[PDB]
């Protein structure tokens, strides 16, 4: 299935989750590791990762930031740099190897889809577009709860009530919010981080925008 | 092979057949033979297939140089290829170069294209060097054809080199 | 020859193989008995 | 022995330490038959080498020799406190929690529960505040400031960038509480045009050294990393995401108190009049960059030469500031 | 000849033992190259321009302290062994290298520019000719100078006039040559400029007509380039790292400084900004006095007569106007321009030249 | 016997002498390879070798072979320096001011440099041509070098600009070095001509870069090279894309304006073609010139060409006076269309 969305919204978070629920080996291809000059390397990764899925049970193959090798736009540059073209040409042959088998699965995730390929859209390939918007209000309460269980606290913190002040924060931006909560303890002269330190640092907007204006203009 | 060309065919022989065969008659007149002829009208009628048949009677090499040809993002090959064609056409007298849609080459630069397009003006340098650069002599037949253009006249109009301007009647 | 040279086969006409080595030199030679058409592939030694 | 070139032609050895590798891009060779590790001497030494491309078991003997010693500058516990950074205490407080705190009492984070940022990013006007400000916080931390200029890492040569970065974490494991500083990370970055579009691993494996060492294995309070950029958009978002590069330090314009502390320090080196008052002329000038503040002290002596005076009177500083106001207006 | 035969000739003739066979055993042939690395184990790496990079040994000729990597040395062709050391000037540095000695221009030939002479003198000539003035003040003199004007007057006469009084070799580097359109040539060519002037420093660096490296824009298009961004940063490190009493200056002149990198600007390193100004009538009197010393003028025409009509010309066309004044006299067949020739010559000059009219008829 | 010696040739390339060494071995720069030091021959002096000296080096032993002649001969695309090309002032001439302006601006400084040196003034180097379209100065440029016994040099900015690294500089430097030894000649530049002979009017993107590597070296001839007898012939009707500072000396020293085809000027132009052509008796050459309006050198050739076109339909080797009456009413209306 075709997956896209802003970073930190769970596009790369559910990759290891989909393979864990179905008990599959996780494979990830870095985008800087794709585009090259010599013919080889990433062009073999399509066939190299298939060698595992053919033997090691089904195994699910993932592609990180498909827009590098997956977006041709209006440009024919696939012929200019053959590393991108052959990777796509070998991809069409490997997806058609076993059409009746559930042990061959190849997915991908990126920021967005700027290019539509009719050859990739069909039964047995990447088709359905799954958008991953920013986490909701109640969704951020569970992520902030994970960071609170790892750090040492007094267990007096309410993760559902403090998450109401957070607006449009992804999984990565919530990590910086918990770090700011500990910085307030140093400004207040506390060895540990108490409940009053979370209320001041979570309610204040962090890692997004700083609004210092209390007056007109 | 196509009728109704009597208006054009009469103008072709004097500007093509005479300078490539009977040109010795121009020396008795005291003028140099016309080095080319211009075509004006919609392509397909007495333009594309007609010029290929004229090269048969003259027994000359027919070379296709169009306005949309030699067009690429690389820089420096545009003027280099035009010079090599005239270099070969100068040694071989029986040569004819037909130009279809000359307004593509005739179009000049009204704005800065920044990068990757420097060649709009560069293609006019070597095209006009083989005509206005040297004296008046015909080692090759340069025939240009205009599809639709308002005003493009870098060297084109006036009888400096080119003589006859053939306008296809629309009536 | 024990110091074998790295090469990438462009095409495995039917009994002839086309290989391009790392030296930027492509040669035309017929297939021998010590190699197989499936054994000649890019990203292979 | 230093090796800047290695090659061999038509050599039959033996599987075990055979080598027979041509480092030139023409006629490339590999090694089969198992795996062997010989970091000291593989076979003959000498013409055994690696250079750009990785081949099999040849990795333990990289050609690490290079006259790059003029690039990296290692200074343990710099004594620089305030010179042109006078008035930057706003940025020092930004560097107090994420730098001074883990390098002084790292055990506080066990009670806090949070973690120090893996890296600190510097931002501001180009060529200002990215030099002496990094050494100012290093004094309070009593740490080791290692400055590696990224100008020599601009090359696309394979193995140049990943080799120097790897050696920084190796020396950082020996002594605790060290600061690894990368000068002009825009010259390095996570990706450039010659990485993806080219067939070179330069900067391709260099980012892996920052991912494997800093975030992956090496600790935080003991080994810290600092970056300096002219814009965040020139860095690979992989390194920009939280967990590696977190805090971003922005250089602002010092106030009147910051300008007064910088002028009184420069007044000791340059000959000045004993009766001048910097609390007035500096107040007439608005907030300016730290680079323009040194220009006021240098331009003040230029008008003194025209006025033919052994020192700089109060009227000399007035003409130097008016020259900055009329030509800058910052 | 007589002295060298009775002094230098018997020195080589009487005693021959060593220094003759030093170039023999190692090898006769010579192939120039560059030392990659120097060590105490008597082995090094040399690379010739043909790239026959090998691994060779070292024999004792000069001490290892004199051998430095990055310089041309004395080598062998076949075995590529080190047979000695040579001068580093043979190493190609910048594609365009122009070293001029004894510049012709001076302060007397540039006219009424004394308003701009004192400016360029204080930032260049004054620290060179009076290093004690900046030393007693405890300040560093400005290394860079920003100039404005046109080539031949503003960006030319001001640059060459200073090198005459400072007795320094004129060193010209084209601004476009700093960027070779190859990654890594930016920082390499900039360091080699200060290397030639970094030994005895008997010169001054001059750079003129920068339409390219002065503007990096935001990208590699619209006149800018990506290699320009990282080149201007290394020039800053080479500007601050360069320390002297002012024997060498870096003078760069462009049309607009608004596109320059604020890093390379570095206030306090460049204290001098000289904008082109419109000279007064006294400037023409100094330019006329040079040519009137050769060409003879009539007694009824003095320096005040020719300066009467002057429209937007600084120093360049006063010589060009007098060229037509001497050309018209050739039509009358005379070698001395007289009063009748001055009137008819100046009318052919001041007229029919500038088509655009700046006039107060807007009303 | 001469064959057997020449059957086996190891080959020799071309190189330039750089500097000399006290070891009796000279440094020679190699274009495809690089600077390499060789051993001098027995008939070649090592001390006589100076900078930028073209010599022959054997490729087998990698040693000095012979010494060639010293002249500038780089890659030539339309750059070939010729001698006395074929043109005359009678064909493209016919105007009094046309020839008069060429003499003082070109013939005087180039042929007799002592005229301006005796007056203590500098000689003119660059010049700009003005006039209506259809001047024909391209053929006149060859007449200038023909009658003054000077060599002709045609400069084309299209062939001097390539995409390869270093071509945007050295190719212009080739023109800079060539003008030093070949200085007693005449240089003609293309792509800048706006006056209607060869109309280009520069390139927007083409001249937006190379102009710093080209126009800068133009002023370096007088300031640095200090070479005389170099006449730069340039033309345009406006200064836009090029350097606005070109008006300064060392680049543009003069402005010449071609007089429009007035009654007295155009009448003598028709007398030019009448000599090479065939005309009959009773033809008034002044009356025909009054029948047309503002016909430049390009329009007069067509009226004469069209006059000969009717003669071919008449099966006559001569152009009758009646053909001129039909030629005026044709070419004037022929050029107006489109």
């Amino acid at each position: 299935a075709l997956m896209y969305g802003p970073p930190g919204t769970g596009k790369t978070l559910l990759a290891r989750a989909c393979a864990a629920q179905t008990n599959a080996t996780f494979l990830k291809l870095a985008a800087p590791q794709l585009v090259q000059m010599y013919i080889g390397e990433g062009a073999k990764l399509v066939r190299d990762a298939f060698a595992l899925a053919k033997e090691k049970a089904p195994t699910i193959i993932f592609i990180d930031e498909l827009d590098a090798i997956g977006t041709k736009r209006f440009d024919s540059e696939k012929s200019g740099d053959r590393e991108v073209q052959r990777t796509m040409l070998e991809l069409l042959n490997q997806l058609d190897g076993f059409s009746s088998d559930d042990r061959v699965k190849v997915l991908a995730a990126t920021n967005r889809v700027d290019v539509l390929d009719p050859a990739l859209l069909r039964s047995g390939r990447l088709d359905r577009k799954i958008e991953f918007p920013l986490p909701s209000e109640d969704s951020r309460a569970q992520i902030l709860q994970i960071h609170s269980r790892k750090m040492t606290t007094d267990d007096d913190i309410n993760w559902q009530e403090l998450a109401r002040s957070t607006d449009e924060f992804n999984g990565a931006q919530l990590k910086a919010v918990t770090v700011e909560a500990g910085m307030i303890a140093l400004r207040n002269g506390q060895s540990s981080v108490k409940h009053e330190d979370f209320v001041e640092g979570i309610s204040e907007v962090q890692a997004r925008k700083s609004k210092s204006v209390s007056f007109y203009a | 092979d196509v009728g109704g060309l009597d208006m054009q065919k009469q103008e072709i022989r004097e500007a093509v057949e005479l300078p490539l065969v009977q040109a010795d008659l121009y020396e008795q007149i005291g003028i140099d033979p016309p080095r080319g002829v211009l075509l004006y009208g919609p392509p397909g009628t007495g333009k594309t297939m007609l010029v290929k048949a004229v090269a048969n009677s003259t027994k000359a090499a027919f070379i296709r140089v169009n306005g949309s040809e030699f067009v690429h993002k690389y820089l420096g090959e545009g003027p280099r290829m035009v010079r090599d064609v005239f270099r070969l056409a100068r040694e071989n007298a029986p040569s004819i170069i037909f130009i279809d849609e000359v307004d593509s080459i005739a179009t000049k630069r009204f704005d800065a294209q920044t990068g990757s397009d420097r060649e709009v003006q560069r293609i006019l340098i070597e095209l006009l060097t083989q005509m206005d650069g040297f004296d008046q002599s015909t080692n090759v037949k340069v025939i240009m054809a205009t599809n639709r253009a308002d005003t493009l006249d870098p060297a084109l109009l006036r009888p400096g080199r080119l003589d006859r301007k053939i306008e296809f009647p629309s009536l | 020859q024990l110091p074998y040279l790295v090469a990438n086969v462009v095409e495995v006409v039917g009994k002839a193989a086309v290989v391009k080595t790392s030296s930027r030199q492509t040669v035309f030679l017929p297939m021998v008995g010590l190699v197989d058409p499936d054994k000649l592939k890019p990203n292979d030694l | 022995h230093p090796l800047q070139v290695a090659r061999c032609t038509k050599i039959i050895k033996g599987e075990d330490a055979k080598y027979v590798i041509n480092l030139k891009q023409i006629a490339k060779f590999v090694v089969g038959l198992g795996e062997r590790v010989s970091p000291t001497d593989i076979e003959e030494g000498m013409r055994v080498g690696v250079d750009r491309s990785k081949y099999n078991i040849e990795l333990p003997l990289p050609p690490r020799i290079d006259p790059s010693v003029t690039m990296m500058t290692v200074e343990e516990k710099p004594d620089v406190t305030y010179s042109d950074v006078g008035g930057c205490k706003d940025q020092i407080e930004k560097l107090r929690e994420v730098v001074e705190l883990p390098l002084l009492s790292p055990e506080r984070f066990a009670t806090l529960g949070i973690d120090p940022p893996k890296g600190i990013l510097l931002y501001g006007p180009p060529g200002t505040g990215k030099t002496l400000c990094a050494r100012a916080v290093a004094n309070r931390t009593d740490a080791t400031f290692i400055r590696v200029i990224g100008s020599e890492l601009v090359q696309k040569y394979v193995g140049e960038g990943a080799r120097m970065v790897r050696e920084l974490f190796e020396m950082a494991r020996t002594k605790k509480a060290c600061i690894i500083f990368f000068d002009e990370i825009d010259a390095v970055g996570g990706a450039r045009f010659d990485d993806g579009a080219g067939g070179d691993n330069e900067v391709q494996r260099t980012m892996l050294e920052l991912i494997t060492q800093l975030d992956g294995f090496d600790p935080r309070g003991n080994i810290k990393v600092m970056f300096a950029t002219n814009r965040p958009n020139t860095l690979d978002p992989a390194l920009l995401r939280p967990g590696r590069i977190d805090r971003k330090v922005e250089f602002s314009l010092p106030d009147l108190e910051g300008r007064a502390n910088i002028f009184r320090i420069h007044s000791k080196s340059m000959s000045v009049e004993r009766g001048i008052r910097w609390e007035l002329i500096s107040r007439l000038c608005p907030n300016s960059t730290g680079a323009e503040l040194r220009s006021v002290c240098t331009e003040a002596g230029m008008f003194a030469i025209r006025a033919r005076r052994k020192v700089a009177t109060e009227k000399d500083f007035l003409k130097a500031v008016d020259k900055v106001i009329s030509g800058y207006k910052k | 000849f007589v002295s060298n035969s009775e002094i230098l000739k018997p020195f080589e003739k009487k005693q021959e033992e060593e220094k003759k066979q030093l170039e023999e055993i190692r090898g006769n042939p010579l192939s120039i190259g560059t030392l990659e690395e120097i060590i105490d184990d008597d082995h090094a790496i040399v690379t010739s321009p043909t790239m026959p990079d090998y691994y060779v040994s070292i024999l004792s000729f000069v001490d290892k302290e004199l051998l430095e990597p990055g310089c041309s040395v004395l080598l062998h062709h076949k075995t590529m062994s080190i047979v000695g050391v040579l001068q580093d000037d043979a190493d190609p540095m910048v594609s365009v290298m122009k070293m001029d000695k004894s510049p012709t221009e001076s302060y007397s030939d540039i006219g009424g520019l004394e308003s701009q002479i004192q400016e360029i003198k204080e930032s260049v000539e004054l620290p060179l000719t009076h290093p004690e003035l900046y030393e007693e003040m405890g300040i560093k003199p400005p290394k860079g100078v920003i100039l404005y004007g046109a080539p031949g007057t503003g960006k030319t006469l001001l640059a060459k006039a200073v090198a005459n009084q400072t007795s320094a070799t004129f060193l010209r580097i084209v601004g476009s040559e700093l960027i070779q359109k190859y990654l890594g040539d930016g920082p390499r060519l900039c360091r080699q400029i200060f290397k030639v002037a970094g030994e005895n420093a008997p010169s001054i660096v001059f750079i003129d007509e920068i339409d390219a490296i002065g503007t990096k824009r935001y990208d590699s298009n619209s006149g800018g380039e990506r290699e320009i961004q990282r080149t201007m940063l290394e020039l800053l490190n080479q500007l601050d790292g360069f320390d002297d009493r002012g024997d060498v200056k870096v003078i760069m002149a462009t049309n607009k400084i608004e596109t320059l990198d604020p890093a390379l600007i570095r206030p306090g390193r460049i204290d001098r900004k000289i904008l082109f100004e419109n000279p007064d009538l006294s400037t023409k009197k100094k330019i006329l006095g040079i040519h009137t010393s050769k060409m003879n003028l009539s007694e009824d025409v003095n320096l005040e007569t020719l300066v009467t009509t002057k429209d937007d010309l600084s120093g360049a066309d006063i010589q060009a106007m007098c060229t037509e004044a001497g050309l018209l006299a050739l039509r009358e067949r005379r070698m001395q321009v007289t009063a009748e020739d001055f009137k008819q010559a100046k009318e052919r000059v001041m007229k029919n030249k500038v088509e655009e009219n700046l006039e107060g008829l807007y009303l | 016997k001469d064959e057997l010696r020449l059957l086996q040739e190891p080959g020799s390339y071309v190189g330039e002498v750089i500097k000399i060494v006290s070891d009796k071995k000279v440094l020679v720069k190699v274009q495809p390879e690089g600077k390499y030091i060789v051993d001098v021959a027995k008939d070649i002096n090592v001390k006589d070798l100076k900078a930028s000296q073209r010599v022959c080096l054997r490729s087998d032993s990698y040693m000095l072979h012979k010494v060639l002649e010293n002249k500038a001969d780089p890659l030539v695309s339309l750059m070939m320096v010729e001698k006395v090309p074929d043109s005359t002032y009678d064909m493209v001439g016919g105007l009094t001011k046309q020839i008069k302006e060429i003499k003082e601006v070109i013939e005087l400084p180039v042929k007799h440099p002592e005229l301006f040196e005796s007056l203590g003034i500098a000689q003119p180097k660059g010049v700009i041509l003005y006039g209506p379209p259809g001047t024909g100065k391209t053929l006149l440029a060859r007449a200038v070098a023909h009658h003054t016994d000077c060599k002709f040099i045609r400069v084309s900015g299209a062939e001097l600009v390539q995409k390869y690294i270093g071509e945007g500089s050295r190719m212009v430097r080739e023109l800079f070095v060539m003008a030093r030894e070949h200085a007693p000649s005449i240089i003609f530049m293309d792509e800048i001509d706006s006056i209607g002979s060869t109309r280009v009017e520069g390139s927007g993107g083409g001249d937006s870069e190379v102009q710093r590597t080209m126009l800068e070296l133009l002023n370096q001839l007088d300031g640095f090279e200090t070479s005389k007898n170099i006449k730069i012939i340039m033309a345009t009707n406006r200064l836009d894309i090029l350097d606005p500072a070109l008006l300064r000396p060392g680049r543009i020293d003069r402005k010449i304006e071609f007089p429009p085809p007035s009654v007295a000027a155009r009448a003598e132009i028709l007398r030019i073609h009448s000599r090479k052509m065939n005309l009959t008796r009773g033809i008034n050459l002044r009356k025909v010139a009054e029948k047309m309006n503002g016909c430049s050198g390009a329009d007069v050739k067509g009226v004469c060409t069209e006059a000969g076109m009717y003669a071919l339909r008449e099966r006559r080797i001569h152009v009758t006076q009646e053909d001129f009456e039909l030629a005026v009413g044709k070419v004037m209306n022929k050029n107006q269309e489109t």
